RNA sequence: GGUCACUCUGCUAUUUAACUUUACGUUGUAGCUCCCUUUCUCGAAAGAGAACCGUUGCUACAAUAAGGCCGUCUGAAAAGAUGUGCCGCAACGCUCUGCCCCUUAAAGCUUGCUUUAAGGGGCAUCGUUUAU
DNA sequence: AATGATATGATTTTA
DNA sequence: TAAAATCATATGTAAAGTTAAATAGCAGAGTGACC
């Protein structure tokens, strides 16, 4: 039973952990254990686009392909039932033999004669297919909306009657095609117009003979053209809505409700304040009761229409309104959208008149707004609230209204709070009078909830440091307290990320360029400037040349000069733990002495405002300070714990949840509330510098659990310590001490046991096993007995294993696969992305030479930029010089040894995702079978093993003379020895050409293999080939041996 | 180490309109002397930042850099007749006696002019 | 009047989750068409006319993960009819089901090991989000 | 514009 | 020459709409600790 305390860095793709045995004063004794978890970002890697956002957008896909073929079987199906075609006109699969293919000339010139039953079958089947937008909005512009609104205008003018007609008589003379291009949207029209089309072509055809008009096919060939799901199905919003606050039961209300917005409305009334002359002052009884039923009577409020209501007066102005800003009274105050929406939907339909108020029940609105809110089909708002109100109403509404946003509450507390607060309460003060103002802890924790947290990444970033957490607490019991130091970049979008990636490079940029300048202002300077001396330099800048605290002249050239000028904690570290740059000033050491642990305010007696006090406060006001740092260096009553409190706790959403969940769910055996604390990173890399761990010069995924380490230390014991050690340098006052460390040579030991190599030299080689460190830390801390115990092992990265069996199938691209006997593919490239290297392997190279020559003309001629090349249009010319027809894409040939067939068997795709490689044993050599997603769906499991020079048809067959040995996956734990050597790594990709495999180094340790990564061993002559069992917290390393060949299923 | 500090003062002339090329010329020229330790001189091509404004940049002497400097202000100012910047020095000590308000101006006063163009 | 956390309102920015459509792009097949390699025919030439095959452009139709299914009615069924038809590249989890690891029993060949069982965990081809 | 990690042709090195 | 390393190169996209939730900044009203 040990007392400990579990430190965690919890980064976006890594926790670092580590377990730290305490004192019964909640003192660091004893180094237990240390590991790192490694996984994969939750997000698409190349884009930093959502998982689920691409698994929607594909399943949407899907859906509209689906409907589209299925509408259009619908409308053959509908063909033949009602006498255009016969059972003689279709194929065996389902189509129509030998149908038209110019179904817009057929379209445009059923305007002028009858049609065949092919002919109108093709046009109504074609018209179904191509059926335009339809505008969804409930009611600056893009390429679609200009397109269709274009394409209206004109078929609206006149001199076009259809959208056919239009599209053959102008489309094709200007562009030389109807349908749209690569990125074009011109060619666009309306359902509406289409629609429209539709029925002129039903009553001209019935004219013109045409035995098919009937009335059955026209109702469902418009049906089939114009139907489409609803967006919302008339459950899904209450299914996202939400609870209340103060009733979890009931679902808040929506906003667009006239008990809501009278909510609102209150509200903003009860809060508003008036300043007059350095006064401020709420809205008086009278004044309340003067503005209170005025957003009903009028469109709305407007503050300076309520400036006027209560004839306020010029030197009288409303608090929190930028008056700066040009007509800042021109703002709404309110709006009641609802009420005058209502209103004004019965006003435009004949039922209201205006200057007249609404007759609808209070409750009525309600129920209009929330049924409007919820549902936003016709159906679903009739069979809501067609009971309670008159069909004319309804009709009208449903015309014209649109409603959505909730607020919060429930119409219960808000019937209950509204009128509390119509009698000139505040909110406050009204919930307080009706309602005044949690979870047993388990041992292990629960899984983090997805409906508090919704960023994916930072969800699966807390679900591993579950794991972590489970797997300490079941090796080593309850943890006496938990610390937690969150990423900068954990609960941060793409965006973000990528922004302080970019403004961190530019900061080193502008530090190189900084020191540059201090050498050059400087020459005889000793060594590297470090960033205090930049930061000594910008101070002295940045503060006029004065001193701050005495406002005396300092002299530039003495900068250096040991003690001639301090950068000074303005206010003491003792006191507020702040080492932010908004709390260093440049002071003469002169005049810092006798200040000790005073503030700024306290030094110079800013409680009696004496002169000094005006003085430095005209001093910092005058200076190139953020105004943040002027209010703290001029903080005047302040709390001691209170600050301390907030500088060393990172509150941070992510962190605040983490913490009260752990605390409230989770059993820790810990002195006093907070049992769970979530540092500040600041003041982490503070400890970690004054504590002897310098920033490691090597790239591999360690240095996680160092920090890791440094925040278990941060006890409130040690603490103290510090607190108390920076009390008594700030007073001056047992010689050289030092900065206090958690124990007696904390650093080494802390090196060693993360990295296995001494902390000055990273060249040692690692002690990589387990008797090799222990005597490692025996030899280099003899004094430290307790630095060897039973749990004392290397660091090993654990890695999260990945043995998903589904994926994706295939590459998106598919190619021809006429020519594949031999092994090629055949790819039709656009001009625009057409090279050299491509261009040679053009399939009309040796057919069609003057091409070609041309093409690679142009290509030579601009650099070999193919968007610069072609940007104006290229033509195959024709024996006599004379342009002849255009060129946007041509056929080029690929190598193409393997793939996957698609598209009823008629497409080939390269491969996606290799989800198994079964591993067989044959004599005493090893055979990789490669299984794909595909073959997984399929049901198939090969039984051809890789061999390095052959196509898979001359692969190695598998059958009963051959043991089976195991299943990796990616992230597999494996071990090969091959007599060159010992490789124990993760199995991240097999080579289908080779035969190789590749295995990522535990730390990733970018000294070893190309960044990590040990491209291509052999296994097929290893001596020994296994597969081994990790876990979180990378110990309990097994051998692992499969009876039998596991299924695909 | 003997630190003098060269006054700058930009200005358009009215005379002929400034292009956005000769604008992105000048702010080039400034910005090369620019860093974090005083990025308040930093210059965009906005008219804001050129036109009218005072700029006293840090040198160390007992080396040509300054020199250089006001060398290339002056081309561009002769080279662009329309933009009008004028020069002059004051050693840091002086510099760091004046008073904070108005410090430039009082700096160009106090200071041995350079040249005006 | 500061600091921190919390509740509500408004504006703004970003993200997360779901849904409904459109329009291209890619492959296959046509129809017409642009070039063009073989080989014929013709021609003083230029270069026409044909037949595979390649292939430019335009228009249409099919497929658009690889793969699985549903409600009903005809049929012995294999199939027909019919549908605003439904799933399928992710995340998380351990209730069920696999595999693997560990621990503990019991029986055994000779303590070591192998089975078998339970318990604990890890991961899934298992479950939930998740459908008619 | 790339942003990443996987799949795999092509080529060089090793034993 | 087979097997094991190394180098190298390709990856579907853009318009429109209806929703709900979460985070954060700012503004406003409070509650609770402290200074």
């Amino acid at each position: 039973s040990i007392n400990y305390i579990l430190g965690l860095a919890i980064g976006i793709a890594s926790v670092g952990w580590a377990m730290v045995e305490i004192d019964e004063e909640e003192n660091p004794i004893r180094l237990i254990d240390l590991g790192v978890r490694v996984f994969e970002r939750a997000e698409v890697p190349k884009t930093g686009d959502s998982l689920a956002m691409a698994r929607r957008l594909a399943r949407s896909v899907r859906r509209l392909t689906r409907r589209r073929a299925h509408r259009l079987l619908r409308t053959r199906r509908l063909l033949k039932r009602e006498g255009v075609l016969q059972a003689a006109n279709f194929d065996e699969n389902g189509l129509i033999k030998s149908l038209p293919n110019t179904p817009w000339q057929l379209r445009a010139a059923a305007l002028d004669r009858k049609l065949t039953p092919l002919e109108w079958s093709a046009v109504l089947l074609h018209l179904i297919k191509h059926r335009g937008y339809l505008s969804q909005r409930k009611n600056e512009l893009g390429a679609l909306l200009k397109g269709v609104a274009g394409n209206a205008h004109a078929l609206q003018t006149g001199d076009f009657r259809t959208p056919a007609e239009l599209a053959l008589n102008k489309f094709e003379k200007e562009s030389g095609h109807i349908r749209n291009q690569r990125s074009d949207y011109s060619h666009t029209f309306s359902r509406k117009d289409l629609q429209a089309e539709l029925i002129l072509l039903f009553e001209k055809q019935k004219e013109f003979g045409n035995p098919h008009v009937s009335g059955g096919l026209k109702e469902g060939i418009e049906t089939l053209l114009m139907t489409q799901r609803p967006a919302l199905s008339g459950d899904a919003v209450q299914k996202m809505l939400g609870h209340c606050t103060f009733e979890p039961a009931e679902p808040k209300a929506a906003k667009n409700t006239y008990t809501a917005e009278r909510f609102i409305w209150l509200t903003k009334l009860n809060n508003l304040r008036i300043l007059e002359q350095g006064s401020e002052r709420p809205l008086t009884d009278t004044e309340r009761a003067t503005l209170m039923d005025e957003p009903y009577r009028k469109s709305k409020l407007t503050y300076a229409q309520a400036r006027k209501l209560l004839g306020l007066e010029d030197t009288a102005f409303f608090k929190g309104l930028r008056y700066g800003k040009d007509n800042a009274e021109a703002s709404t105050l309110m709006e009641m959208k609802a009420y005058h929406a209502i209103s004004r939907a019965l006003e435009k339909e004949g039922l209201k008149d205006k200057k007249s108020p609404l007759n609808l029940s209070p409750e009525l609105q309600d129920e209009i707004g929330t049924a409007f809110s919820l549902f936003k089909t016709d159906e679903d708002i009739t069979g809501r609230l067609k009971d309670r109100i008159q069909p004319e109403i309804l009709e009208a509404l449903l015309k014209h209204i649109s409603f959505d946003k909730f607020v919060q509450i429930s119409l219960k507390a808000l019937r209950r709070i509204v009128p509390l607060m119509e009698q000139g309460k505040r909110y406050d003060e009204a919930c307080a009078e009706i309602y005044g103002d949690n979870t047993e802890e388990k041992i292990y924790l629960p899984p983090i909830p997805a409906d508090e947290i919704r960023n994916p990444v930072v969800l699966r970033a807390l679900s591993q440091a579950r794991k972590v957490i489970n797997g300490v607490v079941r090796r080593y019991g309850s943890p006496a307290r938990i610390h937690i130091e969150t990423a900068r970049e954990v609960g941060k979008s793409f965006k973000d990320r990528k922004e302080i990636e970019k403004r961190q490079e530019e900061n080193r940029k502008d530090r190189e360029k900084a020191a540059a300048k201090f050498r050059e202002y400087f020459p005889n300077f000793v060594g590297e400037p470090k960033s205090k001396d930049i930061l000594k330099l910008r101070l002295y800048e940045q503060q006029h040349g004065k001193c701050l605290y005495s406002g005396k002249e300092i002299n530039l050239g003495r900068l250096n000069e040991k003690g001639y000028v301090e950068i000074d904690a303005a206010l003491p570290f003792s006191r507020t733990w702040d080492d932010s740059f908004n709390n260093k000033v440049l002071v003469l050491g002169s005049e810092n002495q006798n200040k000790g642990n005073q503030t700024p305010y306290e030094y110079f007696n800013g409680k009696d405002n004496s002169r000094e006090w005006q003085e430095f406060k005209a001093r910092v006001e005058t200076s190139r300070f953020p105004r943040s740092k002027k209010q703290r260096i001029l903080l005047q009553k302040f709390d001691e714990d209170g600050f301390k409190e907030r500088n060393l706790n990172d509150t941070r959403y992510v962190n605040r949840f983490l913490c009260q969940f752990v605390a409230d769910r989770m059993r820790l055996t810990g002195k006093g509330k907070k049992r769970v604390f979530a540092s500040n990173g600041q003041i982490t890399n503070l400890l970690r510098g004054f504590w002897g761990l310098r920033k490691v010069r090597a790239e591999n995924d360690r240095h996680h659990a160092l920090d890791a380490v440094v925040v278990a230390c941060s006890t409130v014991a040690m603490q103290q310590k510090i607190t108390r050690f920076v009390r008594y340098k700030e007073m001056n006052a047992h010689q050289k001490t030092h900065f206090p460390q958690p124990w007696e040579f904390f650093a080494q030991e802390v090196m060693i046991r993360v990295f296995g190599k001494p902390d000055g030299k990273p060249e040692f080689e690692e002690a990589d096993t387990l008797e090799k460190l222990r005597t490692l830390l025996a030899e280099k801390l003899s004094s430290r007995p307790e630095a060897v115990h039973e749990y004392v092992t290397p660091l090993f990265v654990s890695r999260a294993p990945n043995r998903k069996m589904s994926g994706q199938g295939h590459m998106e691209t598919v190619k021809s696969a006429k020519r594949l006997d031999e092994g090629v593919s055949v790819l039709r490239v656009p001009l625009t992305q057409l090279k050299l290297k491509d261009l040679e392997k053009m399939v009309n190279r040796e057919r069609e030479p003057k091409l070609y020559e041309a093409l690679k003309a142009r290509l030579e001629a601009h650099k070999d930029d193919p968007a610069k090349a072609f940007a104006e249009p290229f033509y195959k010319y024709d024996k006599a010089g004379n342009r002849t027809q255009q060129v946007k894409a041509v056929r080029v040939e690929q190598v193409q040894k393997t793939g996957v067939w698609v598209r009823n068997h008629n497409g080939i795709a390269d491969n996606a995702t290799m989800v198994r490689v079964d591993v067989f044993e044959k004599g005493d050599k090893y055979y990789l079978v490669p299984i794909y997603s595909w073959q997984v769906a399929k049901g198939i499991l090969p039984d051809r093993a890789v061999v390095q020079g052959k196509d898979e048809e001359d692969w190695q067959l598998i059958d009963d003379s051959f043991n089976f040995k195991f299943s990796l996956h990616p992230n597999d734990l494996v071990e090969v020895i091959t007599k060159k050597a010992r490789m124990f790594g993760y199995f991240a990709s097999c080579h289908r050409g080779t035969g190789n495999i590749n295995i990522r180094i535990h730390d990733l340790d970018h000294k070893i293999g190309k960044n990590g990564i040990l491209e291509g061993i052999g296994v097929k002559t290893a001596l020994s080939f296994q597969k081994y069992q990790i876990d979180e917290l990378g110990k309990e390393i097994r051998p692992c041996r499969l009876k039998k060949r596991p299924p695909v299923r | 180490s003997m630190f003098k500090r060269a006054i700058i003062f930009t200005s358009f002339n009215g005379f002929e309109k400034v292009s956005r090329t000769e604008k992105r010329r000048l702010a080039k020229i400034i910005n090369a002397r620019v860093s974090i330790i005083d990025e308040y001189l930093r210059a965009k091509d906005t008219n804001a930042s050129l036109d009218g404004q005072y700029r006293a940049f840090l040198f160390n002497d007992e080396s040509p850099a300054m020199t250089e400097f006001l060398a290339k202000l002056k081309a561009f100012a002769e080279s662009c007749t329309g933009i009008s910047i004028d020069a002059w020095e004051i050693e840091e000590s002086e510099y760091v006696r004046l008073p904070v308000e108005r410090r430039d101006f009082l700096a160009a006063a106090n200071g041995k002019e350079i040249f005006k163009i």
